[PDB]
């Protein structure tokens, strides 16, 4: 039987400071006991001073980030180049994830 | 495109009338007269076949009086083909009701359903309306004996006595004159035939130019019987009432 | 006959141009934007004295920070208002924030040209959409059935529009207060209305950052009418 | 499907189909609505061109939408059945989803919305019907009376009339109805409703129908004899 | 839910329905009314899967109320029971059937007779002098078979009903938190507030 | 007068669009002829290549519908090819569904029914073509069936179509009045083609070169068209007697 | 593309006339004469094979058609319209009856289905009415022999005998004088040939006349033996020779 | 009258006036030609320089279908593009199912049936273009020309647009003087000349020459644009002949 | 006359009047100018107001980081077409990781507009567009007409009185094409070009709208005090 999911490993870490924030992640990509890549970027600058990382199943992670980056682009078009605040991005991402409630993006996401 | 050839069947005139409904009524006014008379102990349906021939097979023929179920019947005035479309729909509606509630359909509910179908053709779809006027004769345990009429507009009304088709103005005046509330079926039979005999465009009213039916509680004990009259039976009632 | 989406030889859509004629027959609605808020006022125009005038609802809330006044075939506005309210609240669901007045106006105007042979004809109603957001401050928009919307410092729509617009041309300046704007709407409404202006046949409303969108009471408006009469008699 | 745009603007900014639908309402029998201090009365004309009618089974002019709301109309009879059915379905749908019966204002807004939808939808013509919707909101003793028309606009009325010769009976109501002091009792409200119809009706026999609606789902239709007593008393006072 | 009982006596129909509602291992409510008035002289009690019961009952209620307004007339208990049966028989072959068993108690004003109908989720209808759903009948039918007469008064019906509930309370492993009892007769529907 | 624009009845009970589709049939100014032999069915048609820039090999109004069925068309080429594509599709579908080759008369009826629909349904126009189907049927033998824009079709002993159809028709009528048989009593198809060409020459009163004619022949289990050189051999034999 | 004619092409005129139906009846009037006569033990239907060309094989064009083993049909008016109606009539006899009840429909009900199809072409969107009048003869167990006429409107009437098309007015007068309730099938065929001769100009023989009967069961035309209840079709088309034999005793 | 107001209506002549009006739009367009040579085909088109602001060699008119078919047209340019888009879909589905690239006669009928379909209903307008197209397949070289009616034939030479008469006369001379045939490189030179000669009908504005070709020997049976030195050589040959 | 009731009808001379009437809507619209060099491409637009209380209607729309257009005619139709371009630019990026070629963008607009000119019920677009962009083959300028015709140009102008600006660019062709690596001078040439189409009114701070795209310059729009430099 076809299993649409996989586990590409990795680990991410986000810490909020008083006037700054960090989003860190390891660069290793794996399947089972093999290494796919020693350097495969996992944390992305999505625009508007927002950084994002979708950790878990890489294919779903790349799809989600790609869709959120797209959502930022269309937020500028639709709302007169207004800056997408971090709280507004968070809520937007909730709806991106729940659109697949019955066939989920198998990722743990931090922004 | 196609717009060029659209007659626009569902529009108001400047006076607020529906063109096609009015013209459909004009069509119906040339159809054979149909009369319904409601009495205390039953209902009469009488109707005139249009200029027949001697070679028409009358005993197997049916153009005016139709059976919707065991309790309800209709007299037709207008396009027979249009009427049969609606009659078959009404027969199905009555059976749907009986299957759902396990009770025979009340007369008005059946009438309202058919009238709603007629109405729809005047408001949407871009199709011509049904060129048909019905007289509904029926019985149920709520209101007892009932007469209704519906026309292409989809409007329906209840009656003690009523006519549709040709010469309704003259026919309605004659019915309004001789009708009384305490009237019985045998008297109503006579009134119906006398009215047709005076309003008819034909030279004389004969058995071969008539369809006749009664709905009577004259069935053995508390129940209702429909009687579609045979050619020989119409000939006998014409002699009995003293018309031929 | 002819297509509903047909262009005239001058390059205009027949139906859109004809819907504008219907809007000219509508009751007057005026909007004035200031730095203290935006004022919206309308002529109610009851067809009979037995008609309970308070049931005439020509000023309408879209969100807490956006209001709307209408003129023309007012029945057509109900689906536009429903869409606007849905768009405003839906954006709050998706983005956890108030929606920009311009973006709301654009969403309403996207419905405009969705007609053909979608709805069978354009809308026969014009809207004055007034509101406030953090980015562009107090704003007033005029939404037409053409799908076009202009921002305005002040605008009048309806039967007495060109007379009122000429008056708004002279009176408006960038330092107007909210109180001054209120009296100015009442003044111009009184000028173009057929019947004598009072609290029952005219209605005021405003949108401020603090209190949001508010329709004025008949008692509150009555005082502003009395205040207007006295200041006109003062010279 | 049939998508033809029947309701469209004309050069002068009029939708003729909607305006011709108002002419159908003008042709319809007269209907009147008067609200008192603690009630609303709906009066309706019955044209006496149709005798030999069975008044038991003939569709009544006033229709219950729910136990606390009624609807009368003027215009095409067949068209009114479609609005009434839709209204009745919406009333039960509201009770089912919100657990409260509809307010009179909500029901009116829905029926008005249906009428409006039929003025800018393809392949359909407007309803040739204006309605008077009356009743009392749940747990409220304030009377409610609304009017709708083919265009889809609606509004609340202290008293209103629609249909043929409505111009005349509105003239009567405008001078006779006082807002500061409305018909205090049921008698006064019915009397004023019958008086208004007597300006237009012809004979006061079976031509006048009256339906009284009181708070808390108390709706009754007056009989011929009860109405005839009002007709008798009015004319006897008039002979002076 | 669990226990719903019904008994048709001389001049009325009596319906008894349990008050308990359980989620997981906890009894959330002990005063739940498992019934809906379909019309002034027709009452329907219900029992089955969580959620489906109320949704189905309220859907039936809305349809009968709609009919009443349209025709200005109350449908007979027999007509209502047939409508309900068809909806369940329609439902059983659906993508996701409604798992609801009902009892319909009504007083026919035309015939001046009380009527009790038992309908299960498959659309199996039977008219009975007394009825039950689920396991309720296993405990109670022996008592009803013994004590029931068709000429019983409403008071005698209530006494026989108490005996049925007492037997249930003794031999069922299940605490159903007592019953709400309602009577359907010529004057309409009323609840027995002390039972 | 919109009863002349679409296919609805005029007051006279006529369909003018169908009648005007018949007139489009002669727009090409080409005459065709079909006759039956003992073992074969022959169809000949005039070929006119007015422009020198045209590739004459691509100019044709004869179509190979199936292995057994051939079709000649009288009318404009776009409608001709429309009909040809449909007939090919129908013939192939028939064989797939019913397990045997579509008969000539059955295809003719099918195409005639499609034409009838265009005369009744408003949104579809009639095709301005007359279709003559030919084959050697396995049950009926040599067969000629012709369809027109009215949706009419019938079998033929022989037939002719075009501007000068009447002249050809009478010529054929007179021959069959003499012989008193329903076909050309001849063994080889070559001589049946020679008969067809000869009688077209006599009827029209024009001589033909190899490039002036177009010939289609139906035999048992195949239909085929003749090349210019095959036609030349036919013209030589005619001239030598 | 898409069929954008979703509106009726037949509509009521101010006088109450349905123009397209009237015009369809005019097309029927121009059509070749066909007739039907009912006897005590059978029914006969007949028409002229108006050949468009002598080169045309008129045997391949069938104006008289079998609808069921016991029901036949003939027409006057537009031939192509008739051909497609026969296709639909044959199919509806199976789909709406035989596949349900396991037997062929009685004449009146098959007529009713044909009538319905013709009525729908009179009201549905983007179509014209059928330009034919049908005469449908048939037999069934409980109704016996019957003959029906069906018009472009969808209206149908049962006849003892009748004619439609070119010379129907004269032909119906001829039939009124000759018809009685004691006619045998051979007498009806004889009257049919007499009546049809008056409307025909040219050749009058078995090759120019098409004639069929609904009569006795034909076990020779069944195609198989072994089932007693299956006794064969009552519909039979008379041959060219069979017609000519009766033209000598004319 | 009124027969010319709606597409797919037969006039009493048996004519479709809407299609004939579409031809008028074709006759109004710029000149385009096609020449069949020994082992392939050559296409050429007149591009009117409306203004100096037009970027030279950028507004390409000739279009490729698949990799072996060339298409050029005169009339309403957007209608031509629509037709080529369909042609590309037809060619793709053919190759998808049957593997081999679509033969030219097969491709010709696909366009023909599609154009003919737009003469069957009043809900669509006929195509306002005549399209010259062709290429090399397994059976050799083929040249076609397709009209608004859906009518098409095979050609030795083809021409359409405002200067079609002048072009046709020139094409007829080549057919007569070269019965054995014309080479691909010759056909390119001749194509340039004919467009220059046909430009006398559009002599008000100056023009830009655009040529393409498919040849078994010169291009391996693939469609290619004539560029650089070979184009200039053809322009020089053309300019020499007019003087 | 009798052949202008819908877009599906040719006239006897082979003209499509509904398309020509749509073309007329562009001529009524306010003037906008487009011009490019080898490094940059510039749009200049004269915005139009309803009255003194009203704002000035926006003329320029961004489609991607490397592409955008200016409009003249029905503004809502420009919104529909620019939205389509945004989607197509975006489809190319998401699927092929490829910035959409300006020439291909023109071909897509042509095909979208064409479908509206051949079918019954619909209407042609009532707007003209000037598309600028910078892709792998350098700077580009396109002119879109709602007939479907799309043309690649060095410079052009559309709208009311656009002939004056178009003549100026036709004279200046050899000069402005050579303005490489100097965005300000290229804009100056555009502002000087659009000035040839002005009568009575002049270029004010809230009247003028400018956009630019180039080698190391994303598509950016300049309005308000950002264009006071060029007045
Ligand atoms: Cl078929």
């Amino acid at each position: 039987q076809f299993n649409p999911y996989g586990d590409n490993g990795g680990t991410i870490l986000g810490i909020a400071g008083e006037d700054f924030a960090v989003l860190a992640g390891d660069t290793r990509n794996i399947t089972d006991y093999s290494i796919n890549s020693r350097y495969e970027p996992k944390v992305f600058d999505c625009g508007d001073n927002i950084v994002m990382s979708a950790n878990g199943f890489a294919a779903d992670g790349d799809a989600l980030v790609k869709r959120f980056k797209n959502s930022v682009k269309w937020y500028h078009f639709d709302h007169n180049d207004k800056k997408l605040s971090i709280n507004s991005a968070a809520r937007n991402i909730q709806h991106l994830l729940y659109s697949r409630r019955f066939f989920p993006y198998y990722v743990y996401n931090i922004i | 495109g196609s717009r060029r050839y659209d007659s626009r069947t569902t529009i108001f005139s400047p006076e607020g009338r529906l063109y096609q409904v009015e013209y459909a009524l004009e069509s119906i006014s040339h159809a054979g007269t149909a009369i319904g008379i409601m009495a205390s102990d039953g209902i009469v349906l009488a109707a005139e076949r249009k200029v027949t021939s001697t070679l028409l097979e009358q005993d197997t023929s049916t153009e005016k009086l139709y059976k919707l179920n065991d309790k309800i019947a209709v007299a037709v005035a207008g396009l027979t083909a249009d009427a049969e479309i609606l009659i078959n729909t009404a027969r199905i509606h009555a059976q749907n009701y009986l299957k759902t509630y396990n009770e025979d359909i009340p007369v008005e509910i059946l009438v309202r359903r058919l009238s709603d179908i007629k109405q729809g053709y005047t408001q949407h779809g871009g199709l011509r309306p049904f060129g048909v006027s019905f007289i509904y004769a029926g019985y149920d345990d709520r209101y007892g004996y009932q007469l209704y009429t519906s026309n292409p507009s989809g409007n329906y009304t209840g009656w003690k006595a009523i006519s549709v088709g040709a010469n309704t103005s003259a026919a309605q005046t004659l019915l309004q004159m001789d009708y009384k509330d305490d009237m019985k079926v045998d008297d109503a039979i006579e009134l119906a035939l006398k009215t047709l005999s005076k309003t008819t465009d034909s030279s004389a009213l004969t058995y071969d130019r008539l369809e006749f039916a009664t709905i009577r509680k004259g069935a053995n004990d508390g129940e209702v019987y429909q009687k579609i009259f045979k050619p020989q039976e119409i000939k006998d009632i014409l002699v009995k009432t003293g018309i031929t | 006959d002819r297509g509903v989406s047909t262009f005239s030889p001058e390059g205009r859509l027949f139906q859109v141009e004809y819907s504008l004629e219907a809007i000219k027959l509508g009751s007057t609605a005026i909007g004035i934007a200031t730095k203290e808020g935006v004022v919206l006022g309308v002529e109610k125009r009851a067809t009979s004295p037995l008609l309970e005038s308070d049931s005439i609802e020509k000023i309408v809330e879209i969100d807490r920070h956006i209001g709307c006044a209408m003129s023309g075939l007012t029945a057509d506005a109900r689906s536009m208002i429903e869409h606007a309210r849905t768009a405003a609240v839906t954006h709050n669901l998706y983005y956890d924030e108030d929606i920009n007045v311009e973006s709301l106006t654009q969403s309403v105007c996207d419905l405009a040209l969705r007609f053909g042979e979608l709805m069978s004809r354009p809308f026969g109603v014009a809207l004055l959409i007034a509101g406030h957001d953090a980015d562009d401050g107090y704003q007033l928009f005029h939404a037409e059935p053409s799908g076009t919307f202009y921002r305005y410092n002040a605008k009048a729509i309806g039967s007495g529009s060109e007379g009122a617009q000429a008056e708004l041309l002279n009176e408006w300046h960038s330092s107007l207060t909210l109180k001054e704007a209120e009296l100015l709407v009442l003044k111009i409404l009184k000028q173009v209305m057929e019947e004598k202006l009072d609290e029952n046949n005219a209605q005021l409303s405003c949108i401020t950052k603090q209190d949001g969108f508010k329709i004025y009471d008949n008692e509150k408006t009555a005082e502003l009418i009395k205040e207007l009469k006295e200041k006109e008699a003062a010279e | 499907g049939y998508d033809r745009a029947l309701s469209i603007f004309s050069p002068d900014g009029h939708i003729f189909q909607v305006e011709y639908a108002l002419e159908a309402v003008k042709r319809g029998t007269c209907a009147v609505g008067v609200k008192g201090k603690n009630c609303v009365v709906l009066g309706c004309e019955r044209r006496s061109t149709l005798k030999l009618q069975d008044t038991r089974i003939t569709p009544s002019k006033v229709s219950k939408i729910d136990s606390h709301v009624v609807l009368s109309f003027s215009g095409l009879n067949a068209d009114s059945r479609i609005l009434i059915e839709k209204a009745r379905v919406e009333a039960q749908s509201h009770r089912l989803t919100l657990e409260d019966p509809v307010t009179v204002e909500y029901l009116t807004r829905y029926v008005a919305g249906v009428q409006q939808r039929y003025t800018q939808s393809g392949g359909v013509r407007p309803f040739g019907v204006s309605t008077l919707i009356a009743g009392f909101d749940p747990r409220d003793d304030e009377p409610k009376l609304y009017q709708t028309e083919p265009s889809g606009i609606y509004s609340s009325w202290s008293a209103q009339t629609i249909g043929r010769n409505s111009k005349t009976v509105r003239e009567f109501l405008e001078k006779n109805y006082d807002r500061k002091e409305p018909p205090a009792t049921v008698e006064e409200c019915v009397k004023l409703t019958v008086r208004s119809l007597l300006e237009v009706v012809q004979t006061g026999a079976k031509n006048i129908e009256i339906t009284v609606v009181k708070p808390d789902s108390d709706i009754v239709a007056l009989s011929s004899e009860e109405i005839n007593q009002y007709v008798t008393q009015i004319e006897q006072e008039k002979q002076e | 839910m669990d226990i719903i009982l019904g008994i048709r006596v001389q001049d009325s129909v009596i319906l008894a329905s349990s008050k308990a509602v359980t989620r997981g291992i906890s009894v959330l409510k002990d005063s739940d009314d498992k019934t809906r008035q379909l019309s002034p002289h027709t009452l329907m009690s219900f029992a089955g899967e969580a959620g489906d019961t109320v949704q189905f009952a309220e859907y039936i209620q809305a349809n009968i109320q709609l009919y009443s307004i349209r025709e200005d007339y109350e449908l007979s208990p027999q007509a209502v029971s047939s409508f309900v049966r068809q909806e369940l028989a329609k439902s059983i072959r659906s993508r996701r059937p409604y798992q609801v068993n009902v009892l319909i108690g009504g007083y026919d004003k035309k015939k001046n007779k009380p009527e009790l109908y038992q309908i299960d989720y498959l659309g199996t209808k039977v008219e009975l002098p007394y009825g039950a759903h689920g396991y309720s009948g296993f405990y109670t039918f022996s008592l009803l078979d013994h004590h029931y007469r068709p000429d019983m008064t409403t008071e005698e019906g209530l006494d026989l009903l108490k005996l049925c509930v007492q037997e249930l309370e003794k031999r069922m492993p299940m605490d159903f938190k007592g019953v709400i009892v309602k009577i359907v007769d010529k004057d309409g529907i009323r609840q027995v507030d002390d039972f | 007068g919109y009863d002349r624009h679409i296919t609805i009845f005029s007051p006279e009970g006529r369909l003018y669009q169908v009648e005007y589709a018949f007139k489009a049939t002669n727009q090409t100014n080409i005459n065709s002829l079909a006759v039956r032999g003992k073992d074969c069915t022959v169809v000949i048609s005039q070929k006119k290549v007015p422009d020198k820039l045209l590739d004459p090999t691509t100019v044709s109004y004869i179509f190979c519908i199936s292995r057994t069925i051939g079709m000649v068309v009288n009318g404009p080429i776009p409608d001709a090819r429309n009909a040809a594509l449909r007939a090919k599709a129908e013939a192939a579908e028939f064989r797939y569904k019913y397990g045997y080759d579509m008969p000539c008369d059955v295809l003719a009826k099918r195409m005639a029914n499609l034409s009838q629909i265009y005369t009744q349904r408003a949104y579809m126009r009639p095709l301005g073509v007359i279709l003559t189907f030919v084959s050697v049927d396995e049950e009926l033998g040599p067969s000629i069936y012709k369809t027109d824009p009215a949706g009419y079709y019938v079998g033929y002993k022989a037939t002719a179509t075009g501007p000068k159809q009447q002249e050809i028709t009478t010529n054929l009528e007179n021959h069959f009045k003499k012989s008193k048989i329903d076909h050309i009593n001849e063994e080889s198809w070559e001589k049946v083609v020679e008969f067809a060409i000869t009688h077209m020459i006599d009827a029209l009163g024009t001589e033909f070169s190899k490039n002036d004619l177009e010939v289609g022949v139906a035999t048992k289990d195949k239909f085929f068209t003749l090349s210019a050189e095959n036609i030349e051999e036919r013209l030589v034999a005619i001239a030598e007697q | 593309m898409t069929d954008r004619y979703s509106f009726s092409l037949t509509t009521f005129s101010p006088s109450g006339k349905l123009g397209q139906i009237d015009y369809a009846l005019t097309a029927v009037k121009q059509g070749v004469t066909s007739l039907g006569i009912k006897a005590t033990n059978g029914v006969v239907i007949a028409t002229e094979k108006k050949s468009s060309s002598p080169l045309a094989m008129s045997e391949t064009l069938s104006k008289v058609s079998l609808l069921t083993p016991d029901i036949g049909a003939v027409y006057s008016g537009m031939g192509p319209d008739y051909r497609v109606l026969v296709d639909k009539s044959r199919k509806v006899a199976h789909t709406s009856y035989k596949r349900i009840y396991g037997e062929y429909p009685p004449t009146k009900l098959l007529v009713s289905e044909v009538a319905k199809i013709m009525q729908e072409a009179t009201q549905s969107g983007g179509v014209r009415p059928f330009g034919v009048s049908l005469l449908i003869a048939g037999h069934d167990e409980f109704n016996g022999f019957s003959l029906y006429q069906v018009d472009p409107s969808g209206s149908y009437f049962p006849w003892k005998a009748t004619a439609i098309g070119k010379g129907s007015v004269a032909a119906k007068t001829f039939l009124e004088k000759r018809w009685n309730d004691e006619l045998e099938l051979e007498d009806a065929i004889h009257i049919a040939l007499l009546t049809l001769k008056e409307s025909v100009e040219g050749e009058f023989n078995g090759d120019t006349i098409e004639l069929a009967i609904i009569g006795d069961e034909n076990p020779d035309l069944l195609g198989y033996t072994g089932i007693p209840t299956d006794k064969g079709p009552r519909f039979r088309k008379l041959t060219s020779q069979e017609i000519n034999d009766r033209l000598e005793a004319l | 009258t009124g027969y010319d107001l709606s597409n797919s209506v037969f006039s009493p002549d048996g004519r479709n006036f809407q299609v004939e009006y579409a031809v008028k739009a074709v006759e109004n367009g710029t000149t385009s030609i096609g020449i069949k040579c020994n082992d392939g085909v050559v296409f050429a088109v007149e591009k009117l320089i409306t203004s100096k602001l037009l970027v030279p060699q950028k507004n390409v008119k000739i279009q490729v279908v698949d990799r072996h078919i060339g298409c050029v047209y005169s009339g309403l340019i957007p209608d031509g593009r629509h037709l080529v888009n369909r042609g590309r879909e037809e060619a793709a589905s053919f190759k998808k199912l049957y593997k081999t690239p679509i033969p030219i006669p097969a491709f010709a009928d696909r366009l023909g049936q599609y154009v003919q379909a737009h003469t069957l209903y009043n809900s669509v307008r006929p195509f306002g273009v005549s399209t010259i197209f062709g290429g090399v397949d397994k059976n050799g070289a083929h040249l076609y020309m397709l009209e608004p009616s859906g009518s098409y034939w095979g050609y030795k030479g083809a021409a359409t647009g405002k200067g079609r008469q002048s072009a046709k006369a020139e094409l007829e001379k080549l057919v007569d003087h070269h019965p054995e045939g014309l080479s691909a490189r010759e056909a390119v030179k001749q194509a340039a000349k004919i467009i220059y000669l046909a430009h006398e009908d559009n002599k008000e504005k100056d023009f830009e020459l655009e040529i393409s070709w498919c040849s078994l020997s010169e291009t391996n049976g693939l469609h290619k644009f004539v560029k650089g030195d070979l184009l200039q050589e053809a322009i020089d040959f053309a300019q020499k002949e007019i003087n | 006359n009798n052949y202008d009731g819908d877009t599906v009808t040719f006239s006897p001379t082979g003209r499509l009047f509904q398309v020509e009437y749509a073309l007329e809507a562009i001529k009524q619209g306010s003037v906008t100018v487009g011009l490019r060099s080898n490094t940059h491409a510039v749009l200049v637009a004269l915005k139009r107001n309803a009255d003194e209380l009203s704002s000035y209607q926006k003329k320029i729309i961004k489609c991607d980081e490397h592409m955008g257009l200016s409009l003249a005619g029905l503004a809502p139709d420009a919104r529909v077409l620019s939205n389509y371009l945004r989607q197509q630019c975006n489809y190319s990026s998401l699927v092929f990781n490829r910035k959409l070629a300006v020439e291909r963008a023109g071909h897509l607009l042509c095909d979208k507009a064409q479908k509206n000119t051949q079918s019954y019920g619909g209407r042609p677009y009532g707007v003209g567009l000037l598309i600028i962009g910078y892709d792998k083959s350098g700077a580009h300028l396109l002119e879109f007409q709602p007939s479907g015709n799309v043309t690649e140009l060095y410079g052009t102008a559309i709208g009311a009185r656009s002939q004056g600006a178009k003549t100026y660019l036709e004279r200046t062709l050899d000069t402005f094409i050579k303005i490489d690596g100097n965005p300000d001078e290229l804009i100056k040439a555009g502002v000087e070009a659009i000035s040839q189409s002005l009568r009575d009114e002049s270029l004010t701070v809230d009247n003028l709208s400018i956009a630019i795209v180039g080698k190391d310059t994303p598509f950016t729009i300049y309005d308000g005090e950002a264009v006071a430099k060029y007045i």
